[PDB]
């Protein structure tokens, strides 16, 4: 049996369709029981007409049993097309890239079609787990009468009604229009300093954003979370645009085009083999679009049900019921202080890693008020005062008494680095921070140190509490530092809040 | 088992099981077992 | 100058009076800046012929805004769909005529439909005011699995929501299932007696003749149906005293012809006033660029309330939907439907007839009846709850405390 | 510690009220391990 | 034994970036304003918005 895959391309890639057909060339039995012959195309733009006429040929003479769709622009309506089209001719279609990668809400109950992309659903979860790895319990949320609205604030009310963490959602905006004309000012003043859940267009965006500055809403403590509708292009950033905006989208940096098609045609092969092995033979395609046929034109067998099982070599590339990717390659990008999007964070296999252990506070504008209240503490594992303990399995998240503190552990003395993993700090030492905190009303980014121990001069350098703190690395040093002549020269001390001193121990 | 919301592994969704998994779930409609009032079970049942 | 509007009707005399209509707008508003020329085209019974045939006759006719209804087929099954997404390509607005489906409601897959009639979905509504007339606050949901089942479940939650409200419960049942009896006897232990169903015919007749044959018509049951639920087969095995909906003018075509046409030549004449006014593009082959002034039509024309209009006061909601609609209240006496009341946007008033609920009474029935049968769950406490295993007979032994009083069991 | 240990009844009001707790914690980690199915069985593994 | 909480002091302009970070820093249920009746009015409708 031989499968006929027709892949469609644009000119503004530069894959060629040798190079295409040569992508389907790997030799090591991809399709045990069958063997792929793919035939490949390219079009200059994306209308409704030429579309259908293409694909109408392909189904007519290559009789094609599937078809992988790449797209080049940003048009969504292309996607919406292509699943009529589906509805039409049963041959499962792709989105790859573009507007064919952009994710519709409701399919096509007859219409086999999916697409490379993660839905709206994904991308909450996503924004949920990074507001929980920070620690960002409590949000707001922003929206506007943007299309697609009314199911993302309810999927969030269900994840805030079954999360073990506290989500303390201080409430819901829905700015319907007159943004700066009046019945909207009152709404958007009322939040506190909180991370802010932004769900419009990228032009609705701009006014959006611009009057929450007017505003200030943009300070350093306001996290502002979005999705890819406001994303966009990558190239192009609007100016009012404020830094630290973590961005949630399809990442497509590492993941290139031809990993698409690859992708593409080895989901089509798995899903016909597995057919195989269950059903007896491929159906044939259709005749031709035109021609109306009398005829019911249901097949016995149809790829639609073979794609929840879908295993590549390496990857789980299986879809759900509604055509999302189960596993979708989303990528966790911020806005630096160089006005361009910088990759951060990325999520698979439901596991959630970031570059940075702790959000370094980023700058949202030249005139933004400088950060005096933010402030970096060291402090050392001490037994009586400091207890580091591991993330609670429960609740993935540090346990009350006890507050957020990386330590810099390394794989192996071999490798020369290291990541920070985010542990849990609890004691005497941790309660009296909190106190401190609740007193002076100031912020800490508690970290441990993992260059000396207590301090001490060795070469006329500093090392430890002493060296962290006189080389400018932290504010100050809470933990058991006890106070010495030279340590006192070197940095100022606080007044003592314990009796310290020297003592033996003997057994009895 | 009395009842405790627990995490179930899949899907990651709160549930209550024992008494409170037959009542919240329309399989029992009264409990008249020694039960414990606090906090938590106070804020999906109601205790006389 | 002149301005094209292109049409996609079912037949040739309906047509012709949409181009009388286009006239008689052309006439109201003056043609001396501008002239209203209407291009039409007859339905195809292949989608990809409606496809072809958008782009061959009306985009290459550069219009402005395309009119779409329901063949004379009976069939209904999402008919203008294509239509919708063609125009969809460029942003061009398009009106639906008779197009009750609510998949066009979500603007997220159609950018750019607007319609005449309220969908499906807002009839949920409907029943939330007679939530507030007759005073019932317990009810059990029949929504479907597809998108019509879930739309309307979403509506009526979302309605109930400011309530501080829910629903008993919500079955769902998966569309064209042969069996349905689960269901019912799920929902004959609960407490609530007010059945909402939302359907096809098909399963909606189903769900009746389940009900009939497990004892749900009888007295103390109460019915709210949608307009699919009381109109062709679902009408036959339809249990006497359900209250069901149907728009005042929800099959007629030329009222809605007329002001669809009326709205749209308003807000046409509304937009030309505006400046750097872009022409539609012409052809879908060679121009895959969207209409520059697309989305500022569709803001004019959501936005344009028309004055005089046959149906009815003619106004488009944020949804891109019809709103304020007259619904008549339609209850079936005898095997025969009558009218006992009309529903305007936002209340209900009835007539002089006399609604006959399910099972005969004529009294109003109570929204639930109350459950004697409490459903009683244990654990075993020894001190408190002592479990003793049974002999053959069925009960235990008897015993007696230290005051010689029996020690009641069960 | 080892020699002695205490427990109680899996998944009841005691559990929550000890998980809640913000100075019991220590003691929770060592008895979620030990928690046995029903008062009945810890009585008899007191008992004996 | 008072609870002052803070002084604010709103030099610059009352519908700017500043002056309303400032406002929200209020948590006190007593405010105790000196200014001029102009200036006065925006604060007060400030304030209510
Ligand atoms: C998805 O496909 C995989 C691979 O074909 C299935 O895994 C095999 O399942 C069969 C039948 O249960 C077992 O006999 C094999 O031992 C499995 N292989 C491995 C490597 O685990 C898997 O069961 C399929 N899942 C579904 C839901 O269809
Ligand atoms: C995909 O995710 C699952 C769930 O996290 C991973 O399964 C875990 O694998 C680790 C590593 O061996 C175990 O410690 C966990 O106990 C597993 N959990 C479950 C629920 O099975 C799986 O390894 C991931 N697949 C990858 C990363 O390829
Ligand atoms: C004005 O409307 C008339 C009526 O539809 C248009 O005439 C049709 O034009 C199309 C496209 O060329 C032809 O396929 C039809 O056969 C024409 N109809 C008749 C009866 O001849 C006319 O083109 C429109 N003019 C403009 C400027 O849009
Ligand atoms: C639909 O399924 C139900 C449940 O399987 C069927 O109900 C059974 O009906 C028979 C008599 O008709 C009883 O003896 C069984 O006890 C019922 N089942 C249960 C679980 O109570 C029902 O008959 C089915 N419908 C049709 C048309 O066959
Ligand atoms: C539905 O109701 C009818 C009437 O209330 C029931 O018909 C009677 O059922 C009883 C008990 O089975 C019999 O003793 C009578 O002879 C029946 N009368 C008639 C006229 O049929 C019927 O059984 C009920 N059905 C269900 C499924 O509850
Ligand atoms: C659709 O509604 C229109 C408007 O009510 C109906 O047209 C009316 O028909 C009657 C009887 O022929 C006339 O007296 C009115 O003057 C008409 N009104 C208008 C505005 O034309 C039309 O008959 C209805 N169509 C159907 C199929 O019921
Ligand atoms: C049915 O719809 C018509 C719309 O044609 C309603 O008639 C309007 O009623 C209002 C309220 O009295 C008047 O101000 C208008 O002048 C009437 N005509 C129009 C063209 O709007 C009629 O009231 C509706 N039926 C009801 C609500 O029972
Ligand atoms: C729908 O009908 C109701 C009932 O007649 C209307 O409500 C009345 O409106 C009049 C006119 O303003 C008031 O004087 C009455 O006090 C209202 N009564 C109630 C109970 O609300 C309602 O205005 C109608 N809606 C439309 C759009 O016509
Ligand atoms: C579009 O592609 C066709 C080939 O099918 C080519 O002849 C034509 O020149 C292309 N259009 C443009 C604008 O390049
Ligand atoms: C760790 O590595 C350093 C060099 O990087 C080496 O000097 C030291 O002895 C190592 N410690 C061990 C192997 O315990
Ligand atoms: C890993 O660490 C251990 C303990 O420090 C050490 O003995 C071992 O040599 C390391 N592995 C290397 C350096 O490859
Ligand atoms: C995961 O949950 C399922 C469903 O409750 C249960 O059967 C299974 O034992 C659980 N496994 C673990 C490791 O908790
Ligand atoms: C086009 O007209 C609109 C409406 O007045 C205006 O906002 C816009 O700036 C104009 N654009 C150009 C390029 O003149």
């Amino acid at each position: 049996p031989a499968l006929n895959i027709a892949v469609l391309l644009g000119h503004s890639h530069d894959v060629t369709e040798r190079e295409l057909r040569n992508l389907w060339g790997p030799e090591q039995a991809t399709g045990l029981p069958l063997d792929v012959n793919v035939v490949a195309l390219l079009m200059n733009r994306t209308d409704p007409k030429s579309l259908i006429t293409h694909v109408c040929d392909l189904m007519s003479g290559a009789r094609i049993h599937g078809l992988v769709f790449g797209d080049d622009t940003d048009q969504e309506a292309v996607a919406q097309m292509l699943d009529f089209i589906s509805s039409q001719t049963f041959i499962p279609i792709l989105g790859i890239h573009g507007g064919a990668s952009m994710i519709m809400a409701d399919k096509d109950p007859t219409s086999t079609f999916f697409q490379f992309g993660a839905s709206i659903q994904q991308q909450a979860t996503v924004m949920l787990k990074i507001m929980q790895d920070y620690d960002w319990h409590v949000f707001s949320l922003v929206t506007t009468i943007f299309p697609g609205y009314r199911d993302f604030i309810s999927f969030i009310k269900t994840t805030v009604d079954n999360s073990f963490v506290g989500w303390d959602m201080q409430n819901v905006i829905t700015l319907d229009t007159s943004f700066e004309d009046a019945k909207t000012q009152v709404q958007l003043k009322k939040i506190h300093s909180s991370v802010i859940l932004l769900y419009c267009s990228k032009d609705e965006a701009v006014l959006i954003l611009s009057e929450a500055r007017s505003l200030g809403l943009t300070g350093y403590d306001f996290f502002w979370i979005v999705p890819s509708l406001v994303s966009g292009n990558t190239e192009l950033i609007p100016k009012e645009f404020p830094s630290g905006l973590i961005s949630v989208s399809y990442d497509d940096w590492d993941y290139s085009l031809e990993a698409r098609v690859r992708d593409g045609l080895g989901i089509l092969t798995t899903a016909a083999s597995s057919m195989l092995e269950k059903f007896s033979y491929i159906p044939e395609a259709k005749a031709s679009c035109y021609g109306q046929a009398e005829k019911p034109e249901t097949p016995l067998h149809t790829l639609h049900q073979f794609m929840v099982n879908v295993t590549w070599d390496g990857k789980d590339l299986s879809f759900t019921e509604e055509g999302y990717q189960v596993h979708p390659r989303l990528v966790v990008i911020v806005l630096n202080k160089d006005r361009e999007w910088e990759k951060v964070g990325k999520w698979e296999n439901q596991t959630l890693s970031l570059r940075h252990a702790v959000w370094p506070r980023y700058k949202s504008f030249s005139d933004c008020e400088p950060d005096d209240n933010h402030l970096s503490i060291v402090t050392l594992e001490e037994a009586p005062f400091v207890i580091v303990e591991d993330i609670d399995p429960l609740t993935e998240t540090c346990v009350r008494n006890t507050v957020p503190c990386r330590k810099f552990v390394k794989i192996n003395n071999s490798t020369n680095e290291g990541m920070n993993v985010k542990k849990c700090c609890k004691g005497f030492c941790i309660d009296i921070l909190k106190k401190l905190s609740r007193t002076v009303k100031f912020t800490y980014d508690l970290y441990l140190v993992t260059n000396g121990k207590h301090g001490k001069k060795v070469n006329n350098v500093w090392n430890g509490m002493i060296g962290e703190v006189v080389y400018q690395r932290a504010v100050m040093a809470v933990g058991s530092l006890t106070i010495n002549e030279e340590r006192s020269e070197v940095v100022d001390f606080s007044v003592p809040f314990v009796e310290t001193g020297i003592s033996v121990m003997v057994s009895r | 088992k009395f009842g405790t919301q627990e995490r179930v592994n899949n899907s990651n969704k709160k549930e209550w099981n024992g008494m409170m998994g037959e009542l919240l779930s329309g399989q029992a409609d009264m409990i008249v077992a020694p039960l414990t009032i606090n906090n938590e079970r106070a804020q999906y049942i109601e205790f006389s | 100058k002149i301005v094209n509007i292109g049409a996609v009707l079912s037949t040739r005399k309906h047509e012709q009076m949409f181009r009388e209509a286009v006239n008689q707008a052309n006439k109201r508003h003056g043609s001396w800046k501008i002239q209203l020329n209407a291009t039409s085209v007859t339905h195809k019974p292949n989608a990809i012929q409606m496809a072809l045939s958008v782009c061959e006759d009306l985009i290459s006719s550069q219009v402005y805004a395309i009119l779409v209804s329901h063949p004379p087929t009976p069939n209904d099954h999402f008919t203008p769909t294509p239509v919708s997404y063609t125009a969809g390509f460029y942003r061009i607005p398009v009106l639906g005529l008779t197009t009750r489906m609510s998949i066009y409601s979500d603007k997220s897959i159609h950018l750019s439909f607007l319609r005449t009639v309220p969908p499906y979905s807002h009839q949920s509504s409907v029943w939330f005011e007679m939530m507030r007339v007759y005073n019932w606050n317990h009810i059990i949901l029949l929504v479907s699995d597809d998108h019509e089942g879930r739309a309307a479940q979403k509506r009526l939650e979302t309605l109930l929501e400011e309530r501080e409200s829910k629903a008993e419960k919500v079955l769902q049942f998966d569309p064209g299932t042969k069996n349905v009896t689960a269901l019912l006897m799920e929902a004959r232990e609960l407490e609530a007696r007010v059945i909402i169903l939302s359907a096809s015919e098909d399963d909606a007749a189903t769900v009746y003749r389940a009900a009939a044959m497990l004892n749900m018509t009888g007295s103390g049951y109460v019915w709210l149906v949608g307009e699919r639920e009381i109109s062709g087969n679902a009408l036959r095995y339809a249990p006497d005293g359900i209250i069901g909906l149907q728009l005042i003018n929800g099959k007629n075509e030329s009222a809605h012809i007329s002001d669809a046409v009326g709205v749209v030549a308003q807000a046409v004449h509304e937009l030309l006033e505006k400046e750097n006014i872009t022409d539609p593009p012409r052809g879908c082959v060679g121009n895959t660029n969207i209409w520059k002034t697309g989305p500022l039509f569709k803001r004019v024309l959501m936005s344009s309330k028309y004055a005089d209009g046959v149906t009815g006061r003619v106004e488009f909601n944020e949804d891109g939907d019809r709103k304020f609609a007259n619904y008549s209240i339609m209850n079936l006496q005898n095997r025969k439907l009558v009218q006992v009341g009309i529903y305007n946007g936002t209340h209900v008033i009835p007539n002089d007839r006399k609604i006959i609920w399910p099972g005969g009474e004529t009294e109003k029935p109570r929204g639930y009846q109350m459950s004697t049968r409490l459903k009683i769950v244990t654990i075993h406490q020894e001190p408190f709850v002592y479990v003793k295993p049974t002999m053959s007979d069925g009960t235990c032994k008897e015993e007696f405390t230290v005051n010689g009083d029996p020690v009641k069991k069960v | 510690s080892d020699k002695f240990i205490y427990a109680t009844v899996k998944q009841s009001s005691v559990d929550i009220y000890f998980r809640r707790q913000v100075e019991l914690s220590t003691m929770y980690r060592h008895m979620e391990k030990h928690n046995y199915e029903s008062a009945a069985e810890a009585i008899q593994a007191v008992r004996d």
